[PDB]
């Protein structure tokens, strides 16, 4: 409660794997 | 080369002590090879026994927490190296001290940094302990 | 009949009638029909020692029953 | 990803009558005898079958109507159309019966009746009975009684013919 | 320090896989532990990820090369020694410049795949 | 010299290795055939087991549906070197993960290989030993320590191979629903119109007592297990002789 | 003539342990019969029975060397063809002298062994 009350080159690479891994997912449903 | 066997616990601790980077001062090799050798380090994973060898050699436990009521065997007094050399670890003289800095370090190790150690889950704090551990390996 | 009321299930019961009818064929044959009840088989679960820790939710042969 | 039912691999499958059918005079029975997933019969014709359940005997002819029969240890007759008779023994099992011409006798264990002797019955038989009285608790007196219940079926069987 | 634990690590690794490589060849991959199955899988995506195409070798390789900077391969194998890139196809990793190239490629396969298995589904 | 003679004891080594595996091809192929005489017999014990099991369902709403545990029975196979059914079985357990996945996998390799993929549905297996026929007595055995594990459960899907020809052995699927689910979809297929092929079967079971309906759902379970296992040990004997074609291949490349 | 046919047959019996090695590598040791498996414990009984501590080599090894009879070395060799230590553990047999001592070394073993069983007991 208190930490609350106080207050991108690698979000790159986290967007481009999940993306590959909703892919894979998606191909494995149907 | 064909159950985790006391000469089994203690080949693998054995060989994970033989890592070295610099020569050792005979002491902290001598000290460190009779803690693996009596089972002192049986409950020591085999990742964190150059940590807990560090800890020994560098640091002391039972004086940081302070529970340490020895009278002279400390890591830390060098002069002790010829003292063992001269009398031998399997003496009365420094058996008893010995004993018991082993028996306070590995309570003190286990207790206040293994169960730590293994509560690690985030990526910052696997990629720091794993860091760590390496540096260890070279440290010691 | 007074099985039933003891728990026994109903597989027991025709694993011991197909022991007993084994136990009754003649002695050539019997070569060939004891391959189909000598129980072996057994429940295992790997231990952290790596020991096979044998279990006893069911039993193996029909005297435990 | 779909994996199949291992149902898909028999092509045997069951033939069931629809309700508003005409009706057929039918001459023979397809008999299906299996012992653990083993057939001795497939789909044989056969005049009738003489199936022992628990109530009691059953004549299966054909048209018989669509029944399920438990099985007791017990001889089992099969009739034939030409005139010969074959006699198995059973320990256990189903037998369904189907109004379309058809008995499906599923046993853990048959047996032909020339396989079984009678002086093993005899032994076998003394020595459950010898252990009934030294049996552990109540289940082991309950198996020894359905072994001594077998052991005497069997000898009936065998002594009948 | 971390170049050198990452290099150290992928040696190890490298050096691991050339010893299991040994039983594979004889008795084949299902003859191995569990643990072994994943060392032989992140050392063959390994071994398939220290190919690149030369910026030079255009004509022989028929792709466009790639000029990989140190942090982007420290990073990229540190990645995939820690296994978060498990799910990723171990083709994906072959002739390829860093992570992003490898993740851009898996994309593309998946693509791939997604419409053969569309067009097999359509089939039925 | 040494190196010479290094090289002449490897390919003596190989050699000898060679003939062991070649001895392993004859003993199993042995087995293969003996054991062949299966295929004359089979196809038959199981045909109102179908109509008591087998149903046209989606892979989806009966596996999110459920909120109890859903018991797995994969068969694997004791010895190695049989090829990829152990691989397959456990890629098909791995699509379908679940928070509800309860696995009492069959043999050693089964056991050695679902205890560290999954720990926490992993309760305990089953082995047995390849000396006497794959007989009732097992699949009773195997029954009951699945009941033991979750009576509560679900379903009981067994999961073994189908030896379709010397060299074809698919995946196949046993499903076993609880006594309760099953007792309800008979009585909807005996009163209602759907399920017309299970009319008559559905209305013949209803009208016998309760202990002889569990007894005939017990046998059917049973008889399927026992279906499972011998097509497995089947398709084990023929996929193992693939695997040892293919390390006489690689010995004699050495 | 014993001391002849006791070294023959142990010849013999090194040869087929080291035949059935190579069974033992492929197969495994539990593939092999009964009748192999007991060749296979005396031959790895009577490989360590070899071994012997010399009265010159206490500092290599840490422990008082053996003089074996000649006499002695042909019965217990004799002894172990024939399966009269057949329930003795192997490692009884890892560098001692004549037979006396591999039933000492095997007593100690066994009184560890339940040294260790206790203390696993009250544990
Ligand atoms: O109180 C009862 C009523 C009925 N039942 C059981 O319900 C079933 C009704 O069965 P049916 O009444 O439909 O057939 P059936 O005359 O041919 O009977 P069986 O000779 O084959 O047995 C029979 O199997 C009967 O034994 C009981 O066991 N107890």
């Amino acid at each position: 409660e208190a930490a609350e009350r106080n207050p991108t080159g690698d979000n790159a690479r986290d967007r481009l794997l999940k993306e590959v891994l909703a892919l894979q997912a998606r191909i494995n449903q149907r | 080369a064909d159950v985790q066997t006391i000469p089994m616990i203690r080949g693998a601790r054995f060989v994970a002590l033989f890592n070295q980077k610099q020569p050792s001062y005979f002491m902290n090799a001598i000290v460190s090879l009779y803690a693996c050798l009596n089972g002192y380090l049986d409950d020591v994973k085999v990742q964190y026994v150059k940590f807990y060898e560090y800890l020994l050699v560098h640091r002391d436990l039972g004086i940081m927490y302070g529970t340490a009521k020895n009278k002279f065997f400390y890591m830390y007094v060098q002069e002790l190296n010829y003292l063992i050399r001269f009398f031998t670890l399997n003496s009365p003289i420094l058996h008893g001290e010995l004993e018991e800095m082993l028996k306070q370090h590995t309570h003190l190790f286990l207790q206040h940094y293994q169960s730590k150690m293994n509560a690690i889950k985030s990526e910052k704090d696997v990629k720091a302990l794993k860091n760590l551990l390496y540096s260890c390996k070279r440290a010691v | 009949s007074s099985w039933r009321d003891h728990g026994i299930s109903y597989l027991k019961y025709l694993n011991v009638c197909t022991e007993t009818l084994h136990s009754t064929v003649k002695e050539s044959r019997r070569a060939k029909y004891e391959r189909w009840s000598k129980p072996c088989y057994t429940a295992q679960r790997p231990d952290g020692a790596g020991g096979q820790e044998t279990i006893d939710k069911v039993p193996i042969h029909t005297k435990d029953y | 990803h779909d994996l199949p039912e291992g149902f898909e691999f028999m092509e045997h499958k069951v033939v069931n009558k629809d309700i508003h059918a005409p009706h057929e005079n039918l001459e023979t029975l397809r008999l299906t005898l299996t012992r653990q997933d083993e057939f001795l019969l497939r789909e044989e014709p056969v005049k009738c079958v003489t199936v022992t359940g628990t109530n009691g005997e059953y004549g299966i002819y054909p048209g018989h109507a669509y029944k399920i029969v438990q099985l007791n240890p017990s001889p089992l007759t099969v009739e034939y159309t030409d005139g010969t008779t074959k006699k198995y023994f059973v320990s256990g099992g189903f037998a369904h019966i189907n109004n379309e011409g058809s008995c499906d006798v599923n046993t853990v264990e048959c047996t032909l009746l020339d396989d079984l002797d009678l002086a093993i019955a005899e032994k076998e038989l003394a020595a459950q009975q010898a252990a009934l009285g030294s049996a552990k608790d109540d289940k082991a007196k309950s198996v020894v009684e359905i072994r001594i219940s077998v052991i005497e079926a069997v000898i009936a069987a065998l002594k009948h013919h | 320090v971390d170049h050198y634990n990452v290099a150290q690590d992928v040696v190890q690794m490298l050096t691991k896989y050339r010893e299991l490589q040994d039983i594979i060849a004889v008795l084949g991959i299902d003859e191995l532990s569990e643990e072994d199955k994943l060392i032989v899988d992140r050392a063959r995506k390994l071994v398939k990820f220290l190919s690149q195409p030369f910026q030079v070798a255009e004509v022989f390789t028929g792709m466009t090369g790639h000029y990989v900077q140190l942090d982007d391969t420290i990073d990229s194998f540190s990645g995939l020694l820690m296994g978060t890139y498990d799910q990723v196809p171990e083709m994906a990793f072959y002739m390829v410049g860093g992570i992003n190239s490898v993740l851009e490629k898996a994309k593309k396969m998946a693509e791939e795949a997604a419409e053969l298995e569309k067009m097999r589904r359509a089939r039925v | 010299s040494g190196k010479l003679r290094l090289y002449k004891e490897k390919l003596e080594g190989y050699n000898r290795f060679y003939s062991i595996v070649k001895t392993i091809k004859m003993v199993t192929l042995a087995k293969y055939r003996a054991a062949q005489g299966r295929i004359r017999t089979r196809d038959f014990s199981l045909r109102y087991t179908e109509l008591a099991f087998s149903k046209p369902q989606a892979s989806r709403d009966a596996v999110v549906a459920a909120k109890n545990a859903l018991v797995y029975i994969p068969i694997t196979t004791n010895r190695g070197s049989c090829g990829a059914l152990n691989s397959n079985i456990v890629r098909c357990i791995d699509s379908v993960v679940s928070s509800k996945m309860v696995l009492m996998p069959v043999g050693k390799r089964g056991i050695d290989s679902f205890s560290k993929l999954y720990p926490d549905e992993f309760r305990y297996g089953i082995i047995n030993d390849m000396k006497e026929s794959m007989h009732f007595g097992y699949a009773t055995f195997v029954i009951e320590n699945a009941y033991e594990v979750s009576k509560d459960a679900d379903r009981y899907q067994v999961i073994f191979n189908r030896f379709v020809s010397a060299g074809v052995q698919r995946n196949a699927v046993y499903n076993i629903p609880s006594y309760e689910k099953w007792k309800e979809d008979l009585a909807d297929a005996a009163s209602s119109d759907n399920q017309k092929n299970r009319y008559l079967f559905a209305n013949a079971l209803q009208n016998e007592e309760e202990q002889l309906i569990r007894d005939f759902f017990d046998f059917h379970a049973a008889l399927a297990v026992l279906n499972a296992v011998g097509e497995n040990e089947l398709s084990e004997q023929a996929a193992r002789l693939v695997a040892v074609e293919g390390q006489l291949t690689n010995i004699s490349s050495l």
